[PDB]
C-alpha cells in the first residue's frame, strides 16, 4: 500500500505524510489505475511543495496517464504557474504530446490560462509543434 | 502476427498501424493512418482464430452488419470493415478522450451539470438508435466513448440486436450484458426497455459514484435486481433522484421510452454547460 498512500497523500497535499512515505521507501513512480503518479495529482492539485518533494526524490517528470498527461499537462490546464516551472526546472518536455498530439501550450491555450502560456513559450514551447 | 500495414482490398485504401489503445474482448485497438489521406482512425483487430465459431463469430458479424448500418453524432462513426486469412479489421472513428470509464475511475460522481450533459448526448444517440430499431443491450461506461470535445460516441455493437417486427420479444443475447436488466433475468424477454435500464444505471453510477446494485457476490446483485431493492443518496437533488426511480423499475413498461426520457424536466430544466473544461477528466469543475 506504500504506493497506493503516496498517491492519496500527494493529492490530499498532506506534505508531512509525503516525505515521511518517501523516507519509508514509498514508490514515488507508483501508478494508479488510470495512469496518475503521486506527481501528476499533486501538480494537478496545485500542492507545489510536493511537486519538488517529489522531483527532487527523482519522480519521473514525463510519466504519461491513460490520456497521456504529464504532469506538465495537468498543471498547464489548471493554471498552476509555480507548477509548471518547478517541473520545467526538472526537465519536463515543454513539448510533451498527449494521445490528441497537445502539447502543455494547446492545453493552457484552451482553458484560457494565458501566463502559462507566455512561460511555456519562455522555456521554448513550439506553437507549430 | 498484426500486419504493420492494413490493406482494404474493396476499398483500395491502406493504413498504417500506429499507437496501442487497448484490448478488449477478442480484438486489440490501434490508430490507424490512411497513408494517403493521414487520417487517423481506430483500427479494431480481430484475430480469426478467435473467430471460432458460435456467439464470438457471428457476434463480429452481427456486429459489423448493425454497426455500419448506422450514423449519428453521439454513435461511433463507421468506416468500414475488410479481411485477411488471420484478421478481421475494421475501421472506425477514433475517439481520442477514452471512455466515461476511465471518466469514473478518476473523478467518481460528478457534478449534476456534467452527468446532465453526458446523459443528454447519451440519450440522443439512444434515440436514434431505437428509431433504427436497434437495442444496444450493453450501455456501460467503457463503450460510451469521448473525442476530443467531449462529445458522447456509443460504440460496442457487440450485444446489439435489430427487432425486426413490432411487438418482438428478444429471447437470447450473444453474451452477458454488464447491467443485467430484470426482464434478462426472467422468462418473459425483452424489448427496448432495457437500454433506458442501462441508461439509469449509468445516470445513477455518474451521480452516485458508485453502481445501484452490484454487491461483492453476483446472487445478492442479481437478487436485488429482481427484487428492485436499490437506495438513491439523499444529497442527490429531486428531480434526478426522482428520473432514476422512473427508468429502474422492475417492469420494462412502466419505465419512460427513449423519448420521454429525453423529454424529462431533468434535461429540459437544470444547467447544462456550453463547455466542460479539460481538466474534468480529472478533477472536479
Amino acid at each position: 500500500d506504500l504506493g497506493k498512500k503516496l498517491l492519496e497523500a500527494a493529492r490530499a497535499g498532506q506534505d508531512d505524510e509525503v516525505r515521511i512515505l518517501i523516507a519509508n521507501g514509498a514508490d514515488v513512480n507508483a501508478v494508479d489505475n488510470t495512469g496518475l503518479t503521486p506527481l501528476h495529482l499533486a501538480a494537478v492539485s496545485g500542492h507545489l511543495e510536493i511537486v519538488e518533494v517529489l522531483l527532487k526524490h527523482g519522480a519521473d517528470v514525463d510519466a504519461a496517464d491513460v490520456y497521456g498527461f504529464t504532469p506538465l499537462h495537468l498543471a498547464a490546464m489548471t493554471g498552476h504557474l509555480e507548477i509548471v516551472e518547478v517541473l520545467l526546472k526538472y526537465g519536463a518536455d515543454v513539448n510533451a504530446f498527449d494521445m490528441t498530439g497537445s502539447t502543455p501550450l494547446h492545453l493552457a491555450a484552451d482553458e484560457g490560462h494565458l501566463e502559462i502560456v507566455e512561460v511555456l513559450l519562455k522555456y521554448g514551447a513550439d506553437v507549430n509543434a | 502476427e498484426i500486419p504493420e500495414v492494413l490493406v482494404d482490398p474493396r476499398s483500395r485504401r491502406r493504413y498504417v498501424r500506429g499507437r496501442f489503445l487497448g484490448k478488449g474482448g477478442f480484438a486489440k485497438c490501434f490508430e490507424i493512418s490512411d497513408a494517403d489521406t493521414k487520417e487517423v482512425f481506430a483500427g479494431k483487430i480481430v484475430p480469426k482464430s478467435l473467430l471460432l465459431k458460435p456467439h464470438q463469430r457471428e457476434k463480429m458479424s452481427m456486429e459489423i452488419s448493425i454497426h455500419r448500418s448506422l450514423a449519428h453524432q453521439h454513435v461511433v462513426g463507421f468506416h468500414g470493415f475488410f479481411e485477411d486469412n488471420d484478421f478481421v479489421f475494421v475501421v472506425l472513428e477514433l475517439c481520442r478522450r477514452r471512455s466515461l470509464l476511465e471518466l469514473h475511475k478518476r473523478r467518481k460522481a460528478l457534478t449534476e451539470p456534467e452527468a446532465r450533459y453526458y446523459l443528454r448526448q447519451i440519450v440522443l444517440g439512444c434515440q436514434y438508435l431505437h428509431r433504427n430499431r436497434v437495442i444496444h443491450r450493453d450501455l456501460k461506461l467503457g463503450n460510451l466513448f469521448l473525442n476530443e470535445d467531449l462529445e458522447v460516441k456509443i460504440g460496442d455493437f457487440g450485444l446489439a440486436t435489430k427487432v425486426e417486427y413490432d411487438g418482438e420479444r428478444k429471447k437470447t443475447l450473444c453474451g452477458t450484458p454488464n447491467y443485467i436488466a430484470p426482464e434478462v433475468l426472467s422468462k418473459k424477454g425483452h424489448s427496448f426497455e432495457v437500454d433506458v435500464w442501462s441508461i439509469g444505471c449509468i445516470m445513477y453510477t455518474l451521480l452516485v459514484g458508485k453502481p445501484p446494485f452490484e454487491t461483492s457476490c453476483l446472487k445478492e446483485t442479481y437478487l436485488r435486481i429482481k427484487k428492485n431493492e436499490y437506495s438513491i443518496p439523499k444529497h442527490i437533488n429531486p428531480v434526478a433522484a426522482s428520473l432514476i426511480q422512473k427508468m429502474l423499475q422492475t417492469d420494462p413498461t412502466a419505465r419512460p421510452t427513449i423519448n420521454e426520457l429525453l423529454n424529462d424536466e431533468f434535461f429540459t430544466s437544470g444547467y447544462i454547460p456550453a463547455r466542460l473544461p479539460i481538466t474534468c477528466l480529472t478533477i472536479p469543475p
